[PDB]
C-alpha cells in the first residue's frame, strides 16, 4: 500500500459557500484499481436574513433550511464511487414498559366503626431517543458514480415549544417555528424569536464533513473529471396579525443558492485541479 | 492471508437500487479450499411517493417500502456458502420486578384511631428498538436472503407498530396528495430517503472441479400502500399490506476463482 | 501449535435445515492428543405454519417452540467431547431490598383547636434480571462422546401479557400464549396475535452457532465419524369459542423434523467429507 | 514456562455424570518442585424426575438437586495442595441510607392557621445473588471438597429460598405426575439440565521419593425431594431435605509424574 | 531481577485448620538485601456447632466469629516484615445533602368563595456506603518483625432485621444475631434462624489470603525460622424462653482453636521446610 | 534511570509505633544534582483502651486517636525539599438544582369549580467523604508535616462528626467501662487497629558540600479523651479535645548520599 | 530532542510561604529556540487566626481569601512565556427540561350520585454543574513575558447555609460566611463556625501547582532572570451583636503577604540559582 496526498479548494464569495477538497490516492497492490478517498469539508452560509423590525401588521425572515452537498463522476469515464460516509441511519431507541398494581383497605374507630378498601391498576411507556435540530439523509440521486446528502431543519425547539419543523401546521396559529408570541402586543417584525434562540444551522455556517470512496480503471483515462456541488435552500418564515391572534407561514425553497465545482483528477501523477465553477442564484 | 480485493458498481435507473459489491479473494494456507468473501453494499431508494388515485382523484395514496430485499445465491455445486452476517438473535430484555407493603397507622384529636394496610406490585421491562429489524427469511449451503422489515416508529405521544393501519396518515393540511400525510421530518430515513445495505458472506470452492462461478445478487423492496380521503368533514384511512411486492433488481456476477477475475454478466431490471 | 482448517456442509431442501461445519485441527507438541475445533452453524427453520383466517368457532397454529442439536463421535472410536460452548448458566440477578417509617404530626388553629398524627412503615423488595424468549440448556443426555443442546421457547410476551411458555396454564382460558382476545368478536382464524407479534424464532428462522472440542488418539484410526443432528420441534397451537369466551390450549412436539448428517473425519490429511445423511418427519 | 497437557473424560451411565479433566504439568524451572495443575471440568445432569408413588399413586413426586458435590484428594504423601478456586469469600453489599424531615405551614380561608411536621427514615441494602451459591466444604494438603448449593430463584412473584418448602409446586393443570409441579420455562438450568463444573486445583510434587501418584476426583449430586397431592378440594405440599445424598461417582486418576502420562486406574459406579 | 519459588504446607486435621504458604525469593541487584515475598493461604474451619434440635427452653449454638492470622521473625534475627495486605482502610463514603422547599395555593368557587395557602421545607442527607459480613483488620500487636489479622464478624443481617455483631444488646430481647423469633411458640433448638442465613465465614471455612514482605540481611544467617498462625475464635451463642419472650446473648471466644507452624527457610538455597508446630485448644 | 535501594525498620514498643521506611537514591544522569525518593510507610497503634477513672471508678473513660502525626524535616543545607504526596487539594463538590412549577384546574358535581398552583424549589449536594483526612500542616524546603485528622463516620442514624461530643458513647450494656462505649464493629479501623501510613517525599542534595545528612522522620497521635457516666437515671457524656496531645515517636536516619548507605542513629521513644 | 533538569527552592520561614521550582530545559533540533518548562510548587499558608473566644459582643478572624502565583521574565531579555496550565474554564453545565401534564376524572355512585374531573400541567428545569470551594483563573496582568493566576474563595457552604463568598451580603445579617448562630446566646468569639466546618485553603495551607513553559533564543544572553511570586491575600471576618440579633461583615485583603524570588537561569549550562528575594508585608 502506496498513499498520495493534495488539497484543492474553490470559493464563492458571493454566496458566502465554500470547498474544501482532501484527496488520498491509494495504490494497493492487492486491487487491480486505483482507490481515491475524498473528503469534502469547508462551508456553506445559511444565507439568514434578519426581519425589518419596523414591519407592522405583517413581517418575513429568510433563514437556512437545507444543506445539499454531492458528488460525483461522468458517465463517459471509468471511474465509480464505491462507498462514503454518512450513510442512512436505521435509528435506535430504548423502550420501557412498566405494569403496577396497588391494593389496600383502611380501618377507623369512633362511637361507630367505619372502613374501606381502595385498588388500582397503573400501566404506561417511556421512549428513549436522541433528538437532533438537523438530520442528514442521503439524496435519492444517489448511484453508482454520484453520492449526494441533504442536511435538512428536522426538530427545531422554539422555547419549550415545538420541535416545530419546515411543514408544521397547527389549523389557527399556521407555522409557529419561528413565532414568538401567539397574542403579542408587538411589531410583526419584533414578534419573531430571538436570533441566538434560532439553530446554529439555520441562521450561521453549516461545515460539511463528507466523505466519499472512488473508484478508478488503470486502463482508463490518466485524466478524469468529478463534480462537486455546495448548495443551500433557504426558507421563507412570514408571520402576520389578522386582529385577534399571530399566525405564521413557512415557504421552501423560497431562495436557492448553488455553487457547482468542477475538479481535473490527474490519477498518473496524483494532482488535482479546478478546472471549471458555476454559481447558480435561485429566487421565486 | 494474502487478500486479493475486486470490486463492482452498478445501478439500475428502472428501480434506483445500486449496488456496491466487493469481493475479497481469502488465500489462506492454513485452509482446505478456495475462499471468497463477498461484502454486499450500496444503496436501495425508497421510492417514496404521493400520488392522487386516478379513477378517484379525491383519494391520496403514499407508497412506501415496508421491507427491503437482500440475496445472494449461487447455482454451483462446487460452492459452499460458509458462514453469513448478520445472524438471526434471540431477543433480550432488562426486567425489573418490584413487591411491596405498607402498614399505617394513625391517631386524631375527634377523637379517632386509624389503621391502614397495603400491598404494591410493578413490573418494568426494558429492551431496544429498531425503526427496521433485519431478519434471515432462508439460508443454506447455497445461499441467503434477508429481509429489512418495518418494525416501530418515533412519534409524538409514544412508539408507533409499523402494522399500524392509520400510519403516517393525517389531518389534511391542503389539496395535495403530500398534505394528507405526515412531513419528511416526522419520516425516519429508511423511508424519508433509503436503505444503506451491509451484509456479508463467506464462500467456499473446491479446487480442481472448475475455474467458475455465477453469483446472483438481489437487492429490491416490497411496498406498502396508504389510502387517505375526506368524507363527511372526516378523515378515512386505509392500508393495503404488500401493495407491490418483490420490487426487486438482479444482478449476476460471474467469478473466476483462479484468475481472481469478477465480471458483471447481466442486470435486470435495468 | 499448528492450525489447519476446513469446512463441510449439508442440506435438507425439504426441511429448510441446513449444516454449516467449520473445522478447526490443531496439532499441539506439548499435548499427546489430535485436536479438534468444531463450530456449528447454519439453518434451522421453525416450520411455522399460519392459521387458515376462514376458521370460525376453533382454529389452530404451528410454530417451532425447540431447536435440538447434537454432535457425536463413536462408541468404539478413540474420539471424546473434551469441552464445548454455550454451557449451563448458574443464573444471577440483583435485589434490592429497603424498609423505610415515616412519622408525622399536623395541627390547626381556628375557634377551636385541631391535631392529629400520622406513621407508616415501608418494605419492599426488587429482583433485577434478563429476561430472554428462547433458552439453551445442555442435553441430559450429553457425555463423553456426545454434547447436545435444546433451544427453547422460555419467556414469550403478549403484548403487556405474560410472560407465557409452552406449558402456560389459566385455569379458565387455558393457554393464552398467542390468544389475541379473550372475548374477541371475530373469526377464530382471525384471533391469533399479529405473526410480528410472535418471538423471531417462533416463525422464523434459528441459526445455531455452537462450539465444540473433540480429542483423538494418535495410535487411533485415521479416519473417524462424527454425527451431526439438527432438529426442530413444532407445537400444536391451537384456540376455541366455546360460546361465551375465548380458551387456548398448546400441544408440544406435536409436528418434529430432523437432520442428522454423518461426517467422516480424515485425522492425517485434516480433511472432511459428508458421508451420510437421515432425514426424519414425525407427526402426530 | 513449558506446559506438559494431557486429557482424560469418562461418563458414569449409571449416574449419568461426565468427568472432563485436564492435566498440565507445569515445568517452571524457578520453582522447587514439580508441579500440576488439575483443571476439572465436566458435565453432571440434574436427573430430575417426577413420579407417582408406588404405595400412594395419589401423592406426587418430584426429586431434584439440591447440591452438586465436586472434590479432589490425594494420599500421596509427596503431593500437596498449593492453591485452588474458587476459595469462600466474604460477602459484599451497597448499602444506602436516608434520613429526611419536612417543616411545612398552611393558610385557609376558613379562616384557619396550620401547622405541619413530618420525619423520614429509609435504608436500603443492594446484592448479588445466584441461583446456585458455591462454597468450600473442606480442604487441606491432600485435598479440597466443593459443595454447590441451591440458594436462590426468580419467581413472578419475587425470589424464593431453595429451602422454601412450597417450592416449584402447583396447582395441578392434569392428572400426571409432571402436571403438579412447574413448567420446565420456570426451572432454573442447574435444574432443568444440570451442572457445569468448573473447578481448578494446583498440586505440588516432592522430588526423589517416588514417580507415581493417585488422585481421586468426586463428581455428585445431592438430591431433594418434593412431594405434592391434592385433598379436600386443596393442594397439600411436603419436601424432604437430604432425601438422597451423596449420589456420587469416584475417578481414580494415575498420574506419573516423571513421564508425564496420566491414565484412569477405575470408576465406581459404570 | 532473580526471582526463585517454592512452597511450604501443613495441617492441623484435628481443628481442621490447614497453611498454604507460598514463597517468591527475590534477588534485586539494586538492592543490599534478600526479599521474600510470602503469601499465606489455606483453610480455617469456623468450629461451627449446630444447635440440639430437642432443647426446650433455653438452647445454644457455636460459631466463628473471628479468624486471626500472623506471620513472623525471630527477635534474634536479620529478618524484617517490611510491608503486608491489606492495611487498614480508611474508608470512603457518598453523601448527599438535599434541601427542598414547595410553596402553592389553591381556590374554590360554590355559593361561598373559599381559598388556601399551602408552604413547607424539606430536609434530608443520604449516606452510601458498603456493607460486609466480616471485617479485616490489623492487629496492634502488629511490629518490625511482626504482622497479624484480626477477620471479625462485623454487619450480620438476621432477614431483614440486623445489622447484628457480637456485641449488639437490645435492652429487653438481648443479643438477637441469631435469634429466630422473639415470641415464636418452637423449641429453643429450633427457634434459630436457618444454619443458610448464616454468614458463610460464621459456619463454613474461612479461606485466608494474606500477604507480607519480608527482607534478610546478606551477612546474616544462612538459614532463619518464620512463624507462621491460623486461628479461630469460637462464640457462645444462646437463646432462652423466659415464659414471656425469647433473649439472646452471644459469649466471645468461649472457645479458641489455634495452629502454630514454624518454617525454617534457607535463604541461600531458596528452600524452606516445615520445622515445628503447635496445636492449642483453648475451652472456657 | 538506575536506582539503587535500602530499606529500614523499627519499632518504638513504648508507643506501639512501627516505622517501616523505604529510600530510593535515584541517579538521574539527566539531573544537576543528587536524588532521594523516601517512601514513609509502617503501623501506627490506635492504643484506643478503655478505662475507670482513678479518683471517680464510677467515670468511664476511652481514649482514642483523633490525629496520626506524620513529619519528616532535615538540618542539612545541601538538602532541598523538591517534591511530596499527599498534597492539600480544593475540595470538589456535585450540584444539582431544581425549578418547577404546577398549574392545576379541576371540577366537582357539588357542583363546584376548583384551581390550583404551585412553586417548587430543590438544591441537592453531593461529595465524598473519609473516615480521616489528610492535611499538609506545614512544609518547606527542609521538610513536610502532615496531619491525619478524624473526620466523619458512618452510624445507623446518618453520619456523624468526629467534633461531635457524644460520639462513641453509648447507653451502658454492663458495669464495665468498655460497655459504656460502642463496640468494636461500630468503630472505623483507625481506631479499631491504627493507621498505616503511606507519604512519599523527593529530596535533592547539591554536590562537592559533604556526603552526609541526617533525617528525622516523626510518627506519632493525638489522642482525645471521652467520658461517659451515669447520673439520675441518665447518662452524662463529656469529651476533651487535646487530651493527650504529641504521642510521637521520633526516628533519626543518617544518609550518606556517595556509599548509598542508610543508617539508624536512634529512636526516641523506645 | 534532549531533556536537562534541576531544581530550585526559596523559603518565608516568617511569612511560612515556601517555592519549589521544577525546571526541564528541552534542547528541541526541529526548533529555532531553546524551551524550559518550569513547574512551581510548594507551600502558601492561609496565615489563619483564630478568633479570642473571651471576646464578648463584638469578634473577628482572619483567613486565607485568595492565593496569587506569578511567573515572569525581564522587559529586556530575550525570554518569553508560551504556554502555561491552567487555563480559565469555559464552564459546562448539564440541563433538563421537563415538561408534564395530568389529566383523569373520578365517580362515586349510592343512593345519589356524584362526579368530578382533574387536571393538573407541571413544568421544570433542573441544572447540574461541579461546585468548588475556591477557584483559580488567570491573573489579567497576563502577557508575553508574565503568567500569574488568582485561586480565590469561591464557593464556601456554612453546614447546609450557604454557599457564602468574600461579598457575600444580606440586608440585616450582612455577611454570614463563618457566622454560627444569627440568635446565638454566647460569645461573639464563640458565635463563629467551626474551625473543622472551614474550607481547608481558608484555614491551611495551599499547595499550588502551576506550570509555565517559556521560550529563549538562541543568541540572547546566556544568562536570565526569571522572577517567581507567591502572595496570600488574609481577609478580616467579623461578628457582632447588636441586641437583637447577629450581624457579619468580611473586609477583603486586610492584610497581605508576599514572597518574591528572583532566580538566575542559564540556558547554556542548564543550571539555576536563586539570586534575590523580596519578603513584603502589607497591613490595613
Amino acid at each position: 500500500v502506496t498513499l498520495y496526498k493534495t488539497t484543492a479548494t474553490a470559493d464563492s464569495d458571493k454566496f458566502k459557500i465554500s470547498q474544501i477538497l482532501t484527496f488520498n490516492f491509494i495504490k494497493d497492490k492487492s486491487y487491480d484499481k486505483d482507490t481515491l478517498v475524498l473528503k469534502a469539508t469547508g462551508n456553506i452560509n445559511s444565507g439568514f436574513v434578519k426581519p425589518n423590525p419596523n414591519d407592522y401588521d405583517f413581517s418575513k425572515l429568510y433563514w437556512g433550511a437545507k444543506y445539499n452537498v454531492s458528488i460525483s463522476s461522468q458517465s463517459n469515464d471509468s471511474v465509480n464511487v464505491v462507498d462514503y460516509a454518512p450513510k442512512n441511519q436505521n435509528e435506535e431507541f430504548q423502550v420501557q414498559n412498566t405494569l403496577g398494581y396497588t391494593f389496600g383497605g383502611d380501618i377507623s374507630i369512633s362511637n361507630g366503626l367505619s372502613g374501606g378498601l381502595n385498588g388500582n391498576t397503573a400501566f404506561s411507556e417511556t421512549i428513549n431517543y436522541k433528538q437532533e435540530s438537523y438530520r442528514t439523509t442521503l439524496s435519492r440521486n444517489t448511484n453508482y458514480k454520484n453520492v449526494g446528502w441533504g442536511v435538512e431543519a428536522h426538530k427545531i425547539m422554539n422555547n419549550g415549544w415545538g420541535p416545530y419543523g419546515r411543514d408544521s401546521f397547527h389549523p389557527t396559529y399556521g407555522n409557529e417555528l419561528f413565532l414568538a408570541g401567539r397574542q403579542s402586543s408587538a411589531y410583526a417584525g419584533q414578534n419573531f424569536i430571538a436570533q441566538h434562540q434560532m439553530p446554529l444551522l439555520s441562521r450561521s455556517n453549516f461545515n460539511p464533513e463528507f466523505l466519499s470512496v472512488l473508484s478508478h480503471r488503470q486502463d482508463g483515462a490518466k485524466k478524469s473529471k468529478i463534480t462537486v456541488t455546495y448548495q443551500r435552500e433557504m426558507d421563507l418564515y412570514q408571520i402576520c396579525w389578522n386582529g385577534f391572534y399571530w399566525a405564521g407561514a413557512n415557504y421552501k425553497n423560497f431562495k436557492t443558492r448553488t455553487f457547482k465545482s468542477t475538479y481535473e483528477i490527474d490519477w498518473e501523477n496524483h494532482k488535482v485541479k479546478l478546472l471549471d465553477t458555476k454559481e447558480t442564484e435561485n429566487n421565486k | 492471508a494474502e487478500i486479493i480485493k475486486r470490486t463492482q458498481d452498478i445501478t439500475s435507473k428502472r428501480l434506483a437500487i445500486t449496488q456496491n459489491i466487493q469481493f475479497d479473494f481469502v488465500k489462506d494456507k492454513k485452509y482446505n479450499k478456495d475462499a471468497l468473501v463477498v461484502k454486499m453494499q450500496g444503496f436501495i431508494s425508497s421510492r417514496t411517493t404521493y400520488s392522487d388515485l386516478k379513477k378517484y382523484p379525491y383519494i391520496k395514496r403514499m407508497i412506501w417500502p415496508f421491507q427491503y430485499n437482500i440475496s445472494l445465491k449461487t447455482k454451483d455445486s462446487n460452492v459452499d456458502l460458509i458462514n453469513y452476517l448478520p445472524k438471526n438473535k434471540i431477543d433480550s430484555a432488562d426486567v425489573s420486578q418490584k413487591l411491596g407493603y405498607n402498614i399505617g397507622g394513625n391517631f386524631q384529636s375527634a377523637p379517632s384511631i386509624g389503621g391502614s394496610g397495603s400491598f404494591n406490585y410493578s413490573k418494568t421491562i426494558s429492551y431496544n428498538q429498531k425503526n427496521y429489524v433485519t431478519e434471515v427469511e432462508s439460508q443454506n449451503s447455497k445461499g441467503v436472503k434477508w429481509g429489512v422489515k418495518a418494525n416501530s416508529f418515533v412519534t409524538p405521544n409514544g412508539q408507533v407498530s409499523a402494522y399500524d393501519q392509520y400510519l403516517f396518515a393525517q389531518d389534511p393540511t391542503g389539496p395535495a396528495a403530500r398534505d394528507y400525510f405526515v412531513p419528511d421530518n416526522q419520516l425516519p430515513p429508511l423511508i424519508q430517503s433509503g436503505f444503506n445495505p451491509s451484509f456479508i458472506t463467506t464462500l467456499s470452492h473446491e479446487r480442481g472441479k472448475g475455474d467458475k462461478s455465477e453469483f446472483e445478487i438481489t437487492y429490491g423492496r416490497n411496498m406498502d400502500a396508504t389510502y387517505a380521503y375526506v368524507t363527511r368533514h372526516r378523515l378515512a384511512v386505509d392500508r393495503k399490506h404488500d401493495a407491490f411486492k418483490n420490487r426487486n433488481v438482479t444482478v449476476k456476477y460471474e467469478v473466476n476463482w483462479k484468475t481472481h477475475e469478477v465480471k458483471i454478466k447481466s442486470i435486470t431490471p435495468k
